[PDB]
C-alpha cells in the first residue's frame, strides 16, 4: 500500500461516582425520566456549582493510570452552545489548563510487537442530557446532565483500524482495574469519536483530517475506519481532495455519510467558571494517588507469569477479562494447583457458562468449587472423564464436586 | 461596526433582532467600543489575571443529596409529556 | 406610629406582646396602601401572605421575631414568582429559597414583597425595569436609582423598615444615596449567592437597605456566612455586627483619593462631601490624600468583565426548562432566538451582545483577559492606600437624583452613574452609602470603602455619622 492512516481519537468515559460533579443528585442507568435532578444540574436561576471530591480523584487516578504528567493547578472553563439537553448554556469542562497532559498507552498488536499511543489531554467535565424524538418534538430526561466525565484525547499515533479498537480495549480495562468506570460502550460510560486523515507512506506532513461521531461498538468502530480509510484512498487516487468534515456510520451498511446540514460549529466563547476557583492538586494527594494505585493490566500480566507460571496464552485470557483473573486467583489459593486450575477454567467452565449465558461474576461453580473439582482430578479420585461429566452439571445444578460424587457413586 | 457584524453576534447569542433593533444596535455598539477602549494604554503584560484569593480548592463529598421532586421540577415547563421536557424536534 | 418605628422599638414592644407580628404587618402594610401608587416599589406584594404567616409565628426570641422585610425580585423566594422584573420570567414560580431567604425565614423575618428593579438587575435608575418604573419618593418626577430601586424607596417610604437588594457594581449603594437611606454590599463572599439569579458572578453580592445602621448590621448578620451550595462563599466566621456597630475605635484614618478630584461633580454634592469630612474631621478622623492611579479605569474594566459574565449566566434563559416561550416558531433555532429577543428588555440584549463579542476567540485576550488583569491592577492601589488609611471615603453619586428620560438616550449616560461605585466591585471590596445631606430637597450619598472583610468599620463610622445626623427622622410622602 502506498498510503497511511493517520488515526486519533476522543473519548469520553463516564465516571463511576454515585454523585453527579457539580450536585448531590444520584449517577444511575435508566431511572424514570428527570428524577434524579436539581435547581444546578437543571440550570435554574441562581444555582451553583459544587465540585465532587470523588469525581477529582477518579481522575488524577485515570490520568496516573494512562503515564500523564497531572498539574496541581487547572480550571474549568464554561464551554457555550444552545442545546436542549444542556440546561445552563454552558458545559463546565477544562481548557487550556487542564488537569493531564503527555501520556501513554502502550498497545499490544497481534504479530507480537509492541506500540505506544500518546494521551494529549485528560480533563474533567460535566455531561449533557438525553433527547428523545416522538413526532414532530423531542422530549429531554436531564438526569444524565451533570455527570462527571473524563475527556480524553489521542494524539493521531494510530496507524491502523485493529489498533483503534485494540486502543479502546485498553482504555477500558484501563479504566475498569483502575476502578474508576465501568466503560461499557453498551451503557454509554465511554463514548468515541473518531478522527481521521490519509498520508503518502512516510510522509511527515499531515492530511485533511475527517470526523466521524457516534460509533457505539469498539467493533463498530473497527468497521467505520475500515471503510473510511478506502473511502479517502478512492477519493486521492482518482484525483480528488478528500474534504473536512464530520461524517456518521450506519452499523446496518457498513458504511460512513457526510451530513445533509452544512452546519459550522461556533465559538464555545471559553472562560474559567466565575462560579468555581481554579482546581488546586495537592503533590501530596497526587503520591497517595500513585502509593495506593489498584493493580494494572500490563502490571498483573508479568505477575501471573511469574507467580503461577502461567504462559502468555493463558494469562492473557486471566488479564483481559478481569473477573476471569479474579476467579483464577480466588480458586488457586483454596488449592494451589495453577496448571491444572486453569485447564479447567479456560478448557471447561468458560466455554459451559458461555453456552448458558451466565457471566463468571455470577457462575454457579465458585472458585471453591473449581478448586474442589481439580483437587480429585489430582488426588486420583476420579477420572478426567468423569469430571467432564461432574463439571457439566455443577454449572447444570449448583451443588458442590464432592456432593455429586457422592449422589452417584465415586 | 457593520450590519454584518450584528446578526453575527446576535446568531451566537440566539437573539432574532428586529430591524428596529439591528439599526440602533449599531450605534449603541459601536459607541460603547468606543467608550471601553481605554485599556491598551495599560501594560499588563506581567499582570496576573484577577480571581479572589482562597487557599485549597471548595470540593464536596460524593454523597447523594435529595434530588428535586419532579413535580416543581417540571411546573414550570412550558411544555411536559411523561416526565420529559417538550421541546420542537431536534435533528 | 408603627411603620414609624425602628427595628429596636419594634422588637422590644413584640418581645413583651404589647404588640403582634400580624400588627406590625397591618402597619407597614396600610403605609404601602398609603404609598405605593406614587411609588411602585413592589413587583408582588405579599403583605396578604405575611398577614397569615404571621399567625404562626410565635417564639419571640428569634433576632427578626416579627419584622417584615422586602425582597429584591431576583433573589428567589419559593412558592412566589421571581421575574428579575423580566418578561422572560414573569409567571416563573420559585422552586427554592435563596439562602438568604432560608436564613431570614429561619430568624423569624416576614418577606412582605418582590421588589422592582431594572431588568435583571442591569441598569442605574430601575426604569429598565420591563413591568414599570419605580419613582424617588423625595420627587415623584426623579428615578430612586437602580437597579435595587424598589428596595431603597420602599424603605424610604417605610412601606418596609428594612430590605435585601443585590450589588453588581452599585446596585444597593447608589439607590441608598438616591433614596437618602443607608446601603451596604459586604466583602465578596461574605453573603451566598445561592439563589441570586446571577449577573456577574465575579461581582454580585446581595446586601441590605436599612433606615439605622442597627437595622442593616442586623439584617446582613443574619443573611451572612459560609454556604455550602456557593463555592464562592468564604468560609470566614460572622463577626457580630450588632453587637460592634455601637463601639468606637480610636485614631482612625480616611483616604480621599487624589484621582477623584478629577472626577466631575455637581456642586451641591461636593458641598455636602466637603461638609461631612468637615464634621468627621471635627470628630477625631484624620484625613489623608491617597493614590489610586488605576481608578479611573475602573468604569471601562466594568463594563467589559460585567457583560460578558452576564451574557454567560443567561444563555439558560431559552424556552426549554422554564418561564417564557415564545408562540410563533419553526425550529428549535427560531424557538430560541425569538423566546430570547421577545423576553429580554433592551438593556439586557445590549450586554448579551457585548459580552458574547468579549469573550469570542480573538477578542477574549484584549477585553475580557485584559480587563481581568486590570481588575488586579485596581485592586492593588486599593491594597496599597489601605496601608495609611483605614477606609476610603467619597461620594457615592456624582449628581443628585436625576430625571426619567434624563439617561435613556445614550445607554453611556447611564453608565456613568456608576463612575464611583464600581470601583469597589471589581476590587471585592464591602462599600456603604449613607445619607450626608439634602440638598434642594434631594438626598446625597457619602461612600465609604473597606477593607476586605472590614464590614465592622464601614458600620461603626455608619453609627456615628447617624448620632451627628438623624436622616432616618426624613420622612417622605408625609
Ligand atoms: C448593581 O450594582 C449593578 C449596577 C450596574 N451599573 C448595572 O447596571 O449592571
Ligand atoms: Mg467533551
Ligand atoms: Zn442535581
Amino acid at each position: 500500500e502506498k498510503y497511511e492512516a493517520v488515526i486519533g481519537l476522543e473519548i469520553h468515559v463516564q465516571m463511576d461516582t454515585k454523585t453527579k460533579m457539580f450536585c448531590g443528585c444520584k449517577v444511575e442507568f435508566g431511572a424514570e425520566p428527570n428524577t434524579n435532578v436539581c435547581p444546578v444540574c437543571l440550570g435554574m436561576p441562581g444555582a451553583l456549582p459544587i465540585v465532587n471530591k470523588r469525581a477529582v480523584e477518579y481522575a488524577i487516578r485515570a490520568s496516573l493510570a494512562l503515564n500523564c504528567e497531572v498539574h496541581e493547578e487547572s480550571v474549568f472553563a464554561r464551554k457555550h452552545y444552545f442545546y436542549p439537553d444542556l440546561p445552563k448554556g454552558y458545559q463546565i469542562s477544562q481548557y487550556e489548563k487542564p488537569l493531564a497532559t503527555n501520556g501513554w498507552v502502550e498497545l499490544n498488536l497481534p504479530n507480537g510487537e509492541k506500540k505506544k499511543v500518546r494521551i494529549r489531554r485528560l480533563h474533567i467535565e460535566e455531561d449533557a442530557g438525553k433527547n428523545i424524538h416522538e413526532g414532530d418534538k423531542t422530549l429531554v430526561d436531564l438526569n444524565r446532565a451533570g455527570t462527571p466525565l473524563m475527556e480524553i484525547v489521542t494524539e493521531p499515533d494510530i496507524r491502523t483500524p485493529e489498533e483503534a479498537r485494540l486502543f479502546l480495549e485498553k482504555l477500558r480495562n484501563i479504566m475498569r482495574y483502575a476502578g474508576v468506570s465501568k466503560a461499557d460502550m453498551e451503557k454509554g460510560q465511554l463514548r468515541c469519536d473518531i478522527n481521521v486523515s490519509i498520508r503518502p507512506k512516510g510522509s511527515k506532513e499531515f492530511g485533511t483530517r475527517v470526523e466521524i461521531k457516534n460509533v457505539n461498538s469498539f467493533r463498530f468502530v473497527q468497521k467505520a475506519l475500515e471503510y473510511e480509510i478506502e473511502r479517502q484512498i478512492n477519493v486521492v487516487e482518482e484525483g480528488g481532495e478528500v474534504v473536512q468534515e464530520t461524517r456518521t456510520f450506519d452499523p446496518q451498511t457498513g458504511k460512513t455519510y457526510p451530513m445533509r446540514t452544512k452546519e459550522e460549529a461556533e465559538d464555545y466563547r471559553y472562560f474559567p467558571d466565575p462560579d468555581l476557583v481554579p482546581l488546586k492538586v495537592k503533590k501530596e494527594w497526587i503520591e497517595e494517588i500513585k502509593k495506593n494505585m489498584p493493580e494494572l493490566p500490563d502490571q498483573r500480566f508479568e505477575r501471573l507469569i511469574k507467580e503461577y507460571g502461567l504462559s502468555e496464552y493463558e494469562a492473557g485470557i486471566l488479564v483481559n477479562h478481569k473477573e476471569v483473573g479474579d476467579f483464577f486467583e480466588e480458586a488457586v489459593r483454596h488449592f494451589k494447583e495453577p496448571k491444572g486450575i486453569v485447564n479447567w477454567l479456560i478448557n471447561d467452565l468458560l466455554g459451559l457458562l458461555r453456552d448458558k449465558g451466565i457471566s463468571i461474576e455470577e457462575s454457579p461453580v465458585k472458585p471453591e468449587h473449581l478448586a474442589e473439582l481439580v483437587k480429585l482430578i489430582k488426588e486420583k479420585v476420579i477420572s478426567t472423564k468423569i469430571g467432564k461429566e461432574v463439571i457439566k452439571e455443577m454449572v447444570e445444578t449448583g451443588k458442590t464436586p464432592s456432593q455429586i460424587v457422592e449422589e452417584k457413586g465415586l | 461596526v457593520d450590519r454584518e457584524w450584528v446578526l453575527k453576534i446576535a446568531k451566537l447569542a440566539r437573539l432574532e433582532l428586529k430591524e428596529e433593533e439591528i439599526e440602533v444596535f449599531q450605534k449603541q455598539l459601536s459607541d460603547i467600543l468606543d467608550f471601553i477602549d481605554q485599556l491598551k494604554e495599560l501594560d499588563t503584560e506581567n499582570v496576573e489575571p484577577y480571581i479572589q484569593e482562597f487557599e485549597e480548592t471548595p470540593m464536596r463529598e460524593d454523597e447523594p443529596h435529595p434530588s428535586l421532586d419532579r413535580e416543581k421540577a417540571l411546573m414550570n415547563a412550558p411544555e411536559r409529556k411523561d416526565g420529559f421536557f417538550v421541546v420542537p424536534r431536534v435533528v | 406610629m408603627l411603620w414609624k418605628k425602628s427595628l429596636s422599638e419594634l422588637r422590644e414592644l413584640l418581645k413583651r406582646g404589647e404588640v403582634s407580628p400580624k400588627e406590625v404587618v397591618e402597619s407597614f402594610y396600610d403605609r404601602y396602601n398609603q404609598t405605593e401608587e406614587k411609588v411602585k416599589a413592589y413587583i408582588t406584594p405579599l403583605y396578604g401572605k405575611a398577614l397569615k404567616q404571621a399567625e404562626s409565628l410565635k417564639e419571640r426570641e428569634l433576632p427578626l421575631f416579627g419584622i417584615p422585610i422586602a425582597v429584591k425580585d431576583n433573589i428567589l423566594v419559593e412558592g412566589e414568582k421571581t421575574t428579575c422584573a423580566s418578561k422572560i420570567l414573569e409567571n416563573f414560580v420559585a422552586p427554592y429559597d435563596a439562602t438568604v431567604i432560608e436564613r431570614l425565614k429561619k430568624a423569624g423575618a416576614l418577606i412582605v414583597g418582590k421588589t422592582n428593579l431594572d431588568e435583571f438587575a442591569m441598569g442605574s435608575s430601575t426604569e429598565y425595569s420591563a413591568f414599570f418604573p419605580t419613582k424617588n419618593p423625595w420627587d415623584l418626577e426623579r428615578v430612586p436609582g437602580g437597579s435595587s430601586g424598589g428596595s431603597a424607596a420602599s424603605v424610604a417610604v417605610l412601606s418596609a423598615p428594612v430590605s435585601l437588594g443585590s450589588d453588581t457594581g452599585g446596585s444597593i449603594r447608589q439607590p441608598a444615596s438616591f433614596c437618602g437611606v443607608i446601603g451596604i454590599k459586604p466583602t465578596y463572599g461574605r453573603v451566598s449567592r445561592y439563589g441570586l439569579v446571577a449577573f456577574a458572578s465575579s461581582l454580585d453580592q446581595i446586601g441590605v437597605f436599612g433606615r439605622r445602621t442597627e437595622d442593616v448590621a442586623l439584617v446582613l448578620e443574619v443573611i451572612s456566612g459560609w454556604d455550602e451550595k456557593d463555592s464562592t462563599s468564604a468560609k470566614v466566621p460572622v463577626p457580630e455586627w450588632s453587637e460592634e456597630v455601637k463601639k468606637e475605635v480610636k485614631g482612625l484614618k480616611i483616604g480621599l483619593p487624589k484621582e477623584f478630584f478629577e472626577y466631575e461633580l455637581q456642586p451641591q454634592v461636593k458641598e455636602a462631601f466637603e461638609n461631612f469630612i468637615k464634621e468627621l474631621e471635627k470628630e477625631g478622623f484624620e484625613i489623608k490624600e491617597v493614590s489610586l492611579p488605576h481608578v479611573k479605569y475602573s468604569i471601562p474594566t466594568y463594563y467589559i468583565i460585567a457583560p460578558s459574565e452576564a451574557s454567560s449566566n443567561l444563555a439558560r434563559y431559552d424556552g426549554v426548562r422554564y418561564g417564557y416561550r415564545a408562540k410563533e416558531y419553526k425550529d428549535i433555532f427560531e424557538m430560541y432566538a425569538r423566546t430570547r429577543d421577545e423576553g429580554f428588555g433592551p438593556e439586557v440584549k445590549r450586554r448579551i451582545m457585548l459580552g458574547t463579542f468579549a469573550l469570542s476567540a480573538g477578542y477574549y485576550d484584549a477585553y475580557y483577559l485584559k480587563a481581568q488583569k486590570v481588575r488586579r491592577l485596581i485592586t492593588n492601589d486599593f491594597l496599597k492606600a489601605f496601608e495609611e488609611v483605614d477606609v476610603i471615603a467619597s461620594p457615592t453619586t456624582p449628581t443628585l437624583p436625576f430625571k426619567f428620560g434624563e439617561r435613556l438616550e445614550n445607554p453611556i449616560e447611564m453608565y456613568l452613574s456608576d463612575i464611583l461605585t464600581v470601583p469597589a466591585n471589581l476590587a471585592g471590596l464591602p462599600a456603604i452609602s449613607i445619607p450626608i445631606a439634602w440638598k434642594d430637597g434631594l438626598p446625597v450619598g457619602g461612600q465609604l470603602i473597606g477593607k476586605h472583610w472590614d464590614e465592622t468599620t464601614l458600620l461603626q463610622i455608619s453609627y456615628l455619622w447617624e448620632q451627628k445626623f438623624k436622616h432616618y427622622e426624613k420622612i417622605p410622602l408625609t
